[PDB]
DNA sequence: CTATACAACCTACTACCTCAT
DNA sequence: TGAGGTAGTAGGTTGTATAGT
């Protein structure tokens, strides 16, 4: 007995249609044999088609595309229906599915040129109705439709190649955790030594004015050249708040809450960063929010670091990988690094107009892919590092903040095969 | 080395209750959730606007392919896709003429030029809708470029085109057009002459100004799926959503106009499982905060909103929902929530969830070009987690955020819940955007549309509109 | 009234993300 | 798809409190 609807098609040209027809058909009740569902591994594989065409194939559907007619495999596939067209001795055994807007008669195979036009050209839906309605006129067998079958296939077959797979993969963060924090955080009732009108960010250390007291990780002794007549402050006088407590929230002072304290460290950390880049070998791109730091041309041999290419060329403009430091306390204090692409026409002189930059950055960005963005950033952190395990951020002479160059790694079972 | 759990991708359910992951495929495969009697399409455009729109209706019947049809699925064509006809033969046209366009358009003010073409279209739409015996499912506003080009703030028509000097020394036309048409509910789908006819709009070089050969199949998916939704039926539903949840999305917009800069309109948008959505319009208060750079509500208005949502839900679903998540991008003041608590039935669980796309934990896959696939999440606390709604998607073999993806912090600011369900439900909620038909959106549909919604609140403020479904606010 | 010592905006500027899609 | 628009976020500019005449 014969029930099937064999679909002969060109791939990958008519794959979008062939896949649409079969699944739509399969869902509708029909039994469709198409190369699309299987993953054949046999010599018979041609045979399987022949056996299926020979015996169990109720209808031969052929994709009437220009490619389909000129295709060696399809033409071979076609050969049988004609061979088997007679045996059935049913006129309508072979059905050109004319899906192509542009078929010259000359292209069309003679056997099927003769045949009636199943027009998927004007609309795909009418063609399905027409293909089906033609099925009604001749009693082509069907099962009650279960679209469940339709997308079991789609979900299982078509989607087979790519889907979430239980695979293991680790991802490197851009949160590089702070390692060590000054043992205390102290506040100096600087008072007379303190002048409000002065700006400390030429004070070469992280300093900020809170209330009337003075805030930093530099011991009071730290500012001399730029803050005179302060050998007058008792060592005792300033508050000395346990840092190892603050993150905990162990410190809540009704006068100042930990949330207040938590915010405060951050201007320093960032400032601490801001200074260190003052003397860490990188010219800084300034964006209003904070600085972006990009190494100038030729600082690294042939403009590469640790095998990574942190400076390059686009068009007439050199691009320079750059980074920024957000510092965040929570959940785990870390230095957050967002990556940038600065732009210079010439190796060390920055481009004037962002619009050119914004265009540059988008244009340049397209080239870098997850793999590229990670390597350059890690290296850049790798680049800054003043030692094997970490960077050095200088609050004060005896007080330093150390942040791991290598960012946190997250390991997740569940990932996808790379295409 | 922290560890990432993975959230299985939610399945949205299409015709025959058969569910999958890509609406484009889900519709292409089986069709919409509720097949609908054919769309009757009214056009509110230049006589040219009709031909182009007709170019589209005619165009979309035939399949239209994207550049790569794995990353963007192809469009089989409307009838194959939605099992119904959006016929170009069947258009119900209310014309506009350059004379109308020129006369109104040219005014020196942008606003007097904007507000009036807006008025022009509505009368043309309104007259057709109210008056017609004949019925149109969607009114499509085909905006000549000349309207788009000049009907926005910050766009300066030369002093050498303006017929009348400004009478005296918001303004986005389309949003306004939706806003004015808001009081009498009609579905407005706004199209640009350029998008429909983009190869008929060459630049000086003679190449088209904006060239869509790559994504042409895509456009149809976005337009039709939106057109389908407005015209009646939802394309799809969330596949396995536990009964009786309420997702509520809090939307505000600052009203710049007020002398006191706290005058921001308020809304909440209610999503259950369909994403057809209901927009509860809140009235205007001192929501914006100078010190806090935040949006917030007084209890008495706050109580009305939850109630307005709860009651409408009940009128809708014959019971009070056993779980209500209120999403917003901000933390909740204890007083504001406590207003929420009081309105709520005793055994209903109310969760506040702050979905903040702050720039954290950009995660770079160690090996390969592609990024972390979407659904990976890192859970900070029982309360707080990071969700990747963006990132490589294998059905697509493409990344959804075209740069390395930025996960969204999710914190149950107020309320108690299982963070794993939260991440789940939010991953689910990116799947419900009828208007932009994509595999999933970055943001859950609760907060996805707020920025667009926010204009709409303010743009029309006299009105006290009833709670309404999205197609009205889209 | 009017000095300023401060508070809290408002403003670029940039990385994302959207739509008259 | 991409030329757009939005949304973070700092701050310096700015509009309000304090304070002393
Ligand atoms: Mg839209």
């Amino acid at each position: 007995m014969r029930n099937k609807i064999f679909i002969s098609h060109a791939t990958p040209e008519d794959d979008d249609f062939t896949r649409w027809l079969s699944l739509k058909l399969i869902g509708l009740g029909y039994e469709v044999w198409c190369d699309i569902l299987f993953l054949d591994k046999g010599v018979d594989f041609w045979s399987t088609i022949e056996k299926e065409i020979r015996e169990n194939t109720c209808k031969f559907l052929i994709v009437s595309s220009t490619a389909g007619n000129k295709r060696e495999g399809v033409l071979k596939e076609l050969a049988v229906a004609t061979k088997v067209k007679k045996h059935l001795q049913d006129d309508m055994f072979i059905i050109p599915l004319a899906i192509d807007e542009n078929l010259s008669y000359d292209d069309i195979n003679i056997e099927i040129v003769r045949l009636n036009a199943i027009d998927f050209k004007k609309s795909w839906a009418k063609g399905l109705q027409d293909l089906l309605d033609a099925f009604e006129k001749q009693n082509v067998p069907k099962k009650p439709p279960d679209h469940s079958k339709s997308n079991l296939l789609y979900q299982q077959i078509f989607l087979h190649d790519k889907q979430a797979i239980e695979k293991e993969e680790t991802y490197d963060s851009n949160w590089f955790p702070i390692i060590s924090f000054p043992n205390e955080l102290r506040f100096h009732r600087y008072d007379w030594r303190l002048p409000k009108q002065f700006d400390v960010r030429t004070l070469a250390f992280p300093a900020i004015r809170y209330k009337e007291y003075l805030c930093t990780f530099a011991w009071e002794y730290d500012f001399i050249h730029q803050l005179p007549k302060t050998e007058t402050y008792n060592g005792q006088e300033s508050i000395r708040i346990s840092t190892s407590d603050i993150l905990s929230g162990r410190y809540d002072t009704d006068f100042i809450r930990n949330y207040e304290c938590q915010r405060l460290i951050v201007q320093l950390i960032n400032k601490a960063f801001e200074l260190r880049m003052k003397d860490k070998n990188v010219r800084e791109y300034q964006m209003s929010k904070t600085f972006a730091y990009w190494i100038e041309k030729g600082k690294l041999e042939k403009d590469k670091f640790e095998k990574i290419k942190l400076v390059g060329k686009q068009k007439n403009k050199y691009w320079h990988f750059g980074i920024s430091a957000a510092g965040k306390l929570y959940p785990s204090p870390v230095l957050m690094v967002s990556s940038h692409i600065i732009f210079t026409m010439d190796g060390i002189n920055l481009i004037k107009s962002k619009s050119i930059q914004h265009s540059s950055r988008r244009k340049q960005g397209k080239n870098w892919w997850n793999d590229k963005w990670r390597e350059k950033l890690l290296a850049f952190i790798r680049f800054l590092s003043d030692d094997q395990n970490a960077i050095y951020l200088n609050v004060g002479s005896e007080e330093k903040i150390l942040i791991s160059n290598k960012p946190l790694k997250f390991f997740g079972k569940m990932s996808y095969v790379t295409p | 080395m922290k560890e990432l759990i993975y959230i299985e991708e939610p399945s949205i359910l299409f015709a025959h209750g058969q569910k999958c992951t890509d609406p484009r495929d889900g519709l292409a495969l089986f069709g919409p959730l509720n097949q609908i009697y054919g769309i009757k399409s009214g056009v509110v455009g230049t006589q040219k606007g009709l031909q182009i729109f007709k170019s589209y209706l005619d165009k979309i019947q035939k399949p239209i392919y994207n550049h790569n049809n794995i990353t963007r699925p192809m469009f089989p064509g409307f009838e194959a896709v939605f099992g119904c006809k959006w016929e170009s033969q069947n258009i119900v046209f209310k014309e506009i003429t350059d004379e109308e366009i020129r006369r109104y358009l040219f005014n020196a003010s942008t606003h007097k030029r904007t507000y009036d073409l807006v008025t022009l279209f509505n009368d043309k739409i309104i007259t057709a809708n109210k008056n017609d015996e004949e019925r149109v499912d969607v009114w499509f506003v085909i905006v000549p470029e000349e309207i788009y080009k000049y009907c926005r703030p910050n766009s300066v028509l030369p002093n050498e085109l303006v017929q009348t000097k400004s009478l005296i020394s918001d303004a986005q036309f389309h949003d306004q057009l939706k806003a004015r048409l808001l009081e009498h509910t009609i579905p407005t789908q706004i199209l640009r002459e350029s998008t429909l006819a983009w190869r008929d709009f060459k630049n000086t070089f003679g190449a088209p100004i904006r060239d869509f050969s790559k994504i042409e199949g895509h456009l149809a998916w976005t337009i039709s799926t939106a057109a389908y939704y407005k015209a009646g039926g939802k394309p799809w539903k969330l596949g396995d959503i536990r009964p009786g949840v309420c997702y509520l999305g809090l939307v505000y917009k600052k009203i710049e106009k007020s002398k006191n800069p706290q005058n921001a309109c308020c809304a909440a948008q209610m999503f259950l499982d369909n994403g057809d959505g209901t927009v509860f319009k809140g009235e205007v208060g001192p929501w914006y905060n100078p010190e806090k750079g935040e949006y917030h509500l007084k209890p008495k208005e706050a109580k009305a909103l939850l109630t307005q949502a709860l009651e409408s839900y009940k009128e809708q679903n014959k019971s009070y929902p056993k779980e209500v998540f209120i999403h917003a991008r901000t933390r909740f003041n204890d007083e504001e929530w406590n207003a929420f608590n009081e309105v709520t039935p005793k055994n209903t669980n109310l969760v506040g969830v702050t979905i903040t796309k702050s720039k954290p934990l950009k995660l770079y896959k160690t090996e390969g070009a592609f990024p972390i696939m979407r659904g990976n999440a890192y859970i900070v606390d029982e309360k707080k987690a990071f969700l990747w709604t963006l990132g490589f998607v294998p059905k697509l073999q493409s990344t959804l955020s075209m740069e390395v993806p930025n996960p969204i912090f999710i914190e149950i600011n107020k309320g108690e819940a299982e963070i794993q369900q939260v991440l789940k439900d939010i991953l689910a909620l990116t799947k419900l955007n009828y208007n932009a038909c994509i595999y999933a959106d970055g943001e859950p549909v609760t907060l996805r549309f707020a920025n667009k919604i926010g204009e709409i609140l303010t743009a029309s403020t006299e009105i006290k509109t009833p709670p309404l479904a999205f197609k009205y606010y889209i």
